[PDB]
C-alpha cells in the first residue's frame, strides 16, 4: 500500500502536461460557478486549431463499485459513517 | 360492533327511548329552513354536475379536440 | 340568488373572459319541485322481512 | 390460477332461495300485533312510542 | 468555583493572549480524541460533559474550559463548527462536542444569521408570480348585492318568521303530551354580559 | 399624447443595462454550498470564446432587472354581512382555495369573523396564506428580524446590501409596503457612503438609479461614474434624467446648446444638480488626464 | 375493496396527536374507515387558533364541484364549512343554535340584573 | 471492471438519453440488419448502442431483430391502423437513422412537457400526508400552527384531562 500509493502519486499527470501533450486548453467547470470556463492551463507550444474529435460512446472500462453507487444500489451500514476530523 | 348473530344484551330488554319534546314555533320554522335549503342546494349539484358533462363531452368530441386530431393526422400523412 | 362566494367568482370569470354585464347571477330553483315527507313513496322498489320468526 | 370449484356453495345457495320463496311469512304473521304489549310476535320488537 | 469574567462580553476571550497561548490559531477543537473501541466510533457524541456540577474524565471542547461561551455574539467561536467552504455546521463526531454544546451552537448559529453578524449564501430567486396585474375580483372590489346594500340576509329564510296560530295547533295536537314551552321571535341582536 | 417612458421601455431597459454592467468574475462568484468535483474539456481557441459567450448570454438571463411596481392598494371589500351569527365563535375562519391551476393573484381567500362578516383577506393575510399551501423556498410565514432597524444597519455595516435585497425578494412582493421601503434604506444608505459599485453587474442597479432620477438624487451616481472613466453611462444618465423631466432646467438648455456627450454634464451640474461645484471639479479632474493619455 | 352498496362522501378525516385535532378534507368511500383509504383529498382545517387567532381551512373548490358532480355527498360539519365560507347556504342548524344561544343568553341577563337591581 | 466492450451502455444515465418516444400507433419494430459489409454498418451500431436506448422509451413495443434475411438492412415499423412504415436505412449511420424515426414516428418536446405538467398536479403541495406521496404529514410543521405534544407539551387549558378534574 505505500509502494503502491507513491507509484501512482508520482505518474499522475497535471493539467499543464495535459495541455502540452495535446495542444488545447485545459477548463475547469464549476456548479458553484456555473457555466463560467475557468482556464487552468494553456499550452506554452502552438495550440491546436482542431477539436478533439467527439465521440459518441467512449470505450472506457467502469467500475461497478462506482456505477452502482450512483444509481442507488450500493446498501452499506459502514459507509459515509460520521468520524472525527481527519 | 355487533353482528346479526350476536344475542341483545339482557339490560336493554325493557328499554323504551322517548322521543324528545317539540317547540310549535322552532320546529315549524326549522321545517322550512330545511326545505329552502335543500331546494337551494339541489339547484347547485345540478350545476355543478352540468359542469361535469360538458368538459367530458368538450374533451372527446369538442371542437378544440376535434381540430388537434386531424393536425396530428395530417401531420402522419 | 348564489351564495356569496359563488356569486363572486361568477363575476370574476365574467370580467376576466371580459364580458361586461351589470346582471345578479340567479340559480333557477323552478325546477326542482320540493315534495312534502310524507309522500307516498313506492311499494313495489321496497324490501319484505325476511322469514327468521322470535 | 384455475379455482378449484365451490359446489357447496352453490347447493346451498339454490336452496336458501327456495325455502325464503316456500317457507316465506305471509303478512298475517309479520304484520300482527299484540294490543297489549304492543310487539310484533313474529319478532318481538317494540313499536315506537309515538305510534302507540 | 469557576465564574468567567468574558460572561458578559465573550467576544474579548478569544482576542486575549490565554486563548492564542493555549490554542493559537488553530480551532479549540484541533487537539481532542474521543476515547472509544474500535476505529469506528459511535455515531452520536455524549449527552452532556456536565452532570449535576460535576464535570466528566475527557470534557469536550466547549466543557473543558469555562471562559467559552455559546452565543450569537461570538461570531469568532462559531466560525469554527461551520465549514468555510460549504456553510455547514459540523456533526458531533467531528468536533467532538457533546449533544448538549451542539444543540447550543446550532441554535446560536441561526440566530447569528438572523441578526446579521454570521455571513452565509443567500441564494438569488425568482418571481412568485409570472403576472402582477392586481384587477381580478379576487383582490379587487366586487359588485355589491341588492341585499348587502339594503342590510337584508343573503336569503330570507334566515331572519325569523312568525308561524300562523293554525299551524302550530296542528303540533300541539300532532305532540299531545310532549310539548315545550312556545318560543318568542329572539332578540334582533347577541345580548351581552355587562 | 406625451407619455414618459416607464421602467421596462426597450429604452430604459437598454440604458440601464449598459450602466450596470457585465462581470461575470463578480456575477459568478464561487457560491458557499455544497461543492463536487469539477469537471474538465479539452478546449481550443474558438471553443474557449463559445463557452464564454454562453456565460455572457446566461449573465444577462441573470441580471434581468425586475419590473418596479408601486405600493398595492389596501382590500376592504365585504361580501356578506350575517349578523345572525354573531357571538356564536370567538376566533375567525380564513377559507383559501387551493386549486393548483390558478394565479395566486386570482385567488380567492376570505375571512369570516366572529361578528359574521365575510370580507376578503388583506393583502398581509393572503401572502401569509399562499406560503402555507404554496411554500416557496426562502419565504417565511413569519416575518424575518433581519429586516429590522437595527439588524439592517449591521448588515449595512458589512457592505451586505445585495444580501438584503435579495431576502426582500424572497420574503416580500415587488408591490409589497415592506419591499418598497427595505429597498429606499439600502439606496439611501448607498448614496450616503457612495457604495455604488456594490450593485453593479446585478439586477438592483437599474432600480436603484430608477429611484434617484426620480427623486432627484444623482449627484452621487454621477460623480461615481466619473471618477471610474465611465463618461458614457454618466451622460446616458443625465439623457434618461431629461426624458422622465423635459420640463426642467437643464433639459431646455441642452436643446439651445444641443449640448452632447460630456457637455451634457456640465450643463446639468449648473442648472439643477445640487452638487454643481463637486461635480465641475470632478469632470475637470478627468478631462485633464485625459488629454494625458492620448498624448 | 368492493362494497354493497355505498357511495361517496366528502367528510372530515381526523388526525394529529391528543388534544391537538387536525382534520384533512378527503373525499372517501361511506363504509371506508374514517383515517383510511380516500380517494382524493380536498383540504384541511385546522381547529385550533394559531399565534394571530385565526382557523385555517383550506378548500378546493374546484374539485369540491367535479365530486359532488360525480354523486358524493356532504357531511354536516363540512356542510356548515361551506356556509362560513360563502360556497354552500348557511345551515338551518346553524341559525337555529345560534337563536337558541341568544334566548339563554338573554334569559341569564334578567337575572344578573335583578340581582343588581333587586340586591 | 464492468464486463462486456462498452459497459457503458448497461447504465441508467446512458438508457435515459434516448430521445425517441413513439407515439401510441407504433406497436411493433422490427429491424433487419447485415453482419458484414460496410453498407450496413450503422444498422450494426444502431443494433449495439441506440436500440437498448429505445426499448427503455417503449417497453410496450415489441422490438424484434433478424440477420442476414436480406441484401440490405431495413427498419418497419407496424402501427395500430394496419399501416407498416418501411426505412431503409443503408448507406447511413447510427445518429441518422436514431433522428429519422424520431421525426416520422417520434414525439416533439412540446408534447413532451405537457405530459409532464399533468403529473406536477398529482402532487399537491397544499395536501398533508407521508412523506412519500406528501411534503407534510401535519400541520403542527407550520410555524404559526399549535405544534405537536411530542414537542412542546400543550397548556393544561387545552387538556381534557384538567379539563374533566376542572368541570368535576
Ligand atoms: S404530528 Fe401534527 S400533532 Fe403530532
Ligand atoms: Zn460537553
Amino acid at each position: 500500500l505505500t509502494q503502491g500509493l507513491f507509484r501512482g502519486l508520482s505518474r499522475q499527470e497535471t493539467h499543464q502536461q495535459l495541455a502540452d501533450k495535446k495542444g488545447l486548453h485545459v477548463v475547469e467547470i464549476r456548479e458553484e460557478c456555473g457555466p463560467l470556463p475557468i482556464v487552468v492551463a494553456s499550452p506554452r507550444g502552438p495550440l491546436r486549431k482542431d477539436p478533439e474529435p467527439e465521440d459518441e460512446v467512449p470505450d472506457v472500462k467502469l467500475d461497478w463499485e462506482d456505477v452502482k453507487t450512483a444509481q442507488g444500489m450500493k446498501r452499506s451500514v459502514w459507509s459515509n459513517l460520521k468520524r472525527a476530523a481527519t | 360492533r355487533k353482528t346479526r348473530h350476536d344475542p341483545l344484551a339482557k339490560s336493554k330488554i325493557e328499554r323504551v327511548n322517548m322521543p324528545p319534546a317539540v317547540d310549535p314555533a322552532e320546529f315549524f320554522v326549522l321545517m322550512e329552513r330545511y326545505q329552502h335549503y335543500r331546494q337551494t342546494v339541489r339547484a347547485l349539484r345540478m350545476e355543478f354536475v352540468s359542469e361535469v358533462q360538458r368538459k367530458v363531452h368538450e374533451a372527446r368530441a369538442g371542437v378544440l379536440a376535434e381540430r388537434k386530431a386531424l393536425k396530428d393526422a395530417a401531420e402522419h400523412r | 340568488p348564489y351564495p356569496p362566494l359563488l356569486r363572486a367568482m361568477i363575476i370574476a370569470e365574467r370580467q376576466k373572459n371580459g364580458d361586461t354585464s351589470t346582471e345578479e347571477p340567479m340559480l333557477n330553483v323552478q325546477r326542482i319541485r320540493m315534495e312534502p315527507w310524507d309522500y307516498p313513496a313506492k311499494q313495489e322498489d321496497k324490501g319484505r322481512a325476511k322469514g327468521t320468526p322470535v | 390460477k384455475k379455482v378449484r370449484p365451490r359446489l357447496i356453495a352453490e347447493l346451498a345457495r339454490r336452496v336458501r332461495a327456495l325455502r325464503e320463496q316456500l317457507n316465506r311469512p305471509r303478512d298475517s304473521q309479520l304484520y300482527a300485533v299484540d294490543y297489549e304489549t304492543l310487539t310484533r310476535p313474529f319478532s318481538g320488537r317494540r313499536l315506537p312510542v309515538r305510534a302507540w | 468555583v469557576p465564574i468567567s469574567p468574558y460572561k458578559d462580553e465573550p467576544w474579548k476571550y478569544l482576542e486575549s493572549e490565554e486563548y492564542q497561548e493555549r490554542y493559537g490559531s488553530r480551532p479549540v477543537w484541533a487537539d481532542y480524541r474521543r476515547n472509544h473501541k474500535g476505529g469506528v466510533p459511535p455515531q452520536r457524541t455524549r449527552k452532556t460533559c456536565i452532570r449535576r456540577n460535576k464535570v466528566v474524565g475527557n470534557p469536550c471542547p466547549i466543557c473543558r474550559d469555562h471562559k467559552l461561551h455559546v452565543d450569537f455574539r461570538n461570531v469568532k467561536l462559531l466560525e469554527q463548527f461551520v465549514c468555510a467552504h460549504t456553510g455547514i455546521i459540523f456533526y458531533a463526531p467531528y468536533t467532538g462536542v457533546c449533544v448538549k454544546q451542539h444543540k447550543r451552537l446550532t441554535q446560536a448559529i441561526q440566530k447569528a444569521r438572523d441578526h446579521g453578524l454570521l455571513i452565509y449564501h443567500i441564494p438569488q430567486v425568482e418571481p412568485r408570480d409570472l403576472d402582477f396585474s392586481t384587477s381580478h375580483g379576487a383582490v379587487s372590489a366586487t359588485p355589491p348585492a341588492p341585499t348587502l346594500v339594503s342590510g337584508d340576509p343573503w336569503y330570507p329564510w334566515y331572519n325569523w318568521k312568525q308561524p300562523p296560530e293554525r299551524e302550530l295547533s296542528r303540533l300541539r295536537r300532532l305532540y299531545q303530551g310532549h310539548l315545550q314551552e312556545e318560543s318568542g321571535p329572539p332578540p334582533e341582536s347577541m345580548p351581552k354580559m355587562p | 399624447e406625451t407619455k414618459k417612458p416607464t421602467f421596462m421601455d426597450e429604452e430604459v431597459q437598454s440604458i440601464l443595462t449598459k450602466m450596470t454592467g457585465l462581470n461575470l468574475q463578480k456575477t459568478f462568484k464561487p457560491a458557499i454550498q455544497e461543492l463536487k468535483p469539477p469537471t474538465y474539456k479539452l478546449m481550443t481557441q474558438a471553443q474557449l470564446e463559445e463557452a464564454t459567450r454562453q456565460a455572457v448570454e446566461a449573465a444577462k438571463v441573470r441580471l434581468k432587472m425586475p419590473p418596479v411596481l408601486e405600493e398595492r392598494v389596501p382590500i376592504n371589500d365585504v361580501l356578506a354581512e350575517d349578523k345572525i351569527l354573531e357571538g356564536t365563535e370567538t376566533t375567525k375562519y380564513v377559507f383559501t382555495d387551493i386549486s393548483y391551476s390558478i394565479p395566486h393573484r386570482e385567488r380567492f381567500i376570505v375571512v369570516r369573523e366572529p361578528s359574521g362578516t365575510l370580507r376578503k383577506a388583506s393583502w398581509e393575510e393572503r401572502d401569509r396564506m399562499i406560503q402555507v399551501y404554496f411554500p416557496k423556498e426562502g419565504r417565511k410565514i413569519l416575518t424575518p428580524i433581519i429586516f429590522k432597524e437595527e439588524n439592517l444597519r449591521t448588515m449595512y455595516s458589512q457592505d451586505r446590501h445585495v444580501d438584503v435585497l435579495n431576502l426582500c425578494f424572497a420574503q416580500f412582493e415587488p408591490d409589497s409596503t415592506e419591499y418598497i421601503k427595505v429597498h429606499h434604506k439600502t439606496y439611501e444608505d448607498i448614496d450616503k457612503r457612495g457604495k455604488y459599485d456594490l450593485l453593479r453587474s446585478t439586477r438592483y442597479f437599474g432600480g436603484m438609479v430608477w429611484y434617484f432620477v426620480n427623486n432627484k438624487k444623482i449627484d452621487g451616481l454621477l460623480i461615481d461614474q466619473i471618477q471610474r472613466d465611465l463618461i458614457d453611462d454618466a451622460t446616458n444618465l443625465v439623457q434618461l434624467y431629461h426624458v422622465l423631466h423635459p420640463d426642467g432646467q437643464s433639459a431646455q438648455g441642452a436643446k439651445d446648446q444641443a449640448a452632447e456627450g460630456i457637455n451634457l454634464i456640465k450643463v446639468f451640474a449648473k442648472t439643477e444638480a445640487q452638487k454643481g461645484a463637486y461635480i465641475e471639479l470632478t469632470l475637470q479632474t478627468y478631462q485633464e488626464a485625459l488629454s494625458r493619455h492620448s498624448a | 375493496k368492493a362494497y354493497r352498496g355505498g357511495h361517496l362522501t366528502i367528510r372530515l378525516a381526523l388526525g394529529g396527536c391528543t388534544n391537538r385535532p387536525f382534520y384533512r378534507i378527503v373525499a372517501a368511500h361511506n363504509k371506508c374507515p374514517r383515517d383510511g383509504r380516500f380517494v382524493e383529498q380536498l383540504g384541511s382545517y385546522d381547529p385550533l387558533p394559531n399565534s394571530h387567532g385565526e382557523k385555517l381551512v383550506a378548500l378546493n373548490l374546484d374539485r369540491i364541484r367535479h365530486w359532488i358532480g360525480c354523486g358524493a355527498h356532504l357531511s354536516k360539519p363540512m356542510e356548515k364549512l361551506l356556509g362560513l365560507a360563502g360556497f354552500f347556504p348557511l345551515h338551518p342548524m346553524m341559525i337555529t343554535n345560534a337563536e337558541r344561544l341568544r334566548r339563554k343568553r338573554a334569559r341569564e341577563v334578567l337575572l344578573a340584573s335583578q340581582k343588581t337591581d333587586a340586591e | 471492471p464492468m464486463k462486456g466492450r462498452f459497459p457503458i451502455r448497461r447504465t441508467l444515465q446512458y438508457l435515459s438519453q434516448g430521445n425517441v418516444v413513439f407515439k401510441d400507433s407504433v406497436k411493433v419494430m422490427t429491424v433487419n440488419y447485415n453482419t458484414h459489409g460496410e453498407l450496413g454498418e450503422g444498422a450494426r451500431k444502431f443494433v449495439f448502442f441506440n436500440i437498448p436506448q429505445i426499448q427503455y422509451k417503449n417497453p410496450w413495443v415489441q422490438i424484434m431483430m433478424f440477420k442476414n434475411m436480406t441484401p440490405s438492412p431495413f427498419l418497419r415499423f407496424y402501427l395500430d391502423s394496419g399501416e407498416q412504415v418501411l426505412v431503409d436505412v443503408e448507406t447511413k449511420s447510427n445518429k441518422e437513422i436514431m433522428e429519422h424515426i424520431r421525426k416520422i414516428l417520434g414525439k416533439n418536446e412540446e408534447t413532451l412537457r405537457e405530459e409532464e405538467e399533468e403529473k406536477k398536479q398529482l402532487s399537491h403541495p397544499a395536501n398533508f400526508g407521508p412523506r412519500k406521496y406528501c411534503l407534510r404529514e401535519c400541520i403542527c410543521e407550520v410555524e404559526g400552527q399549535v405544534p405537536c405534544p411530542s414537542l412542546v407539551p400543550l397548556p393544561k387549558e387545552m387538556r381534557g384531562k384538567y379539563k374533566a378534574a376542572l368541570k368535576a
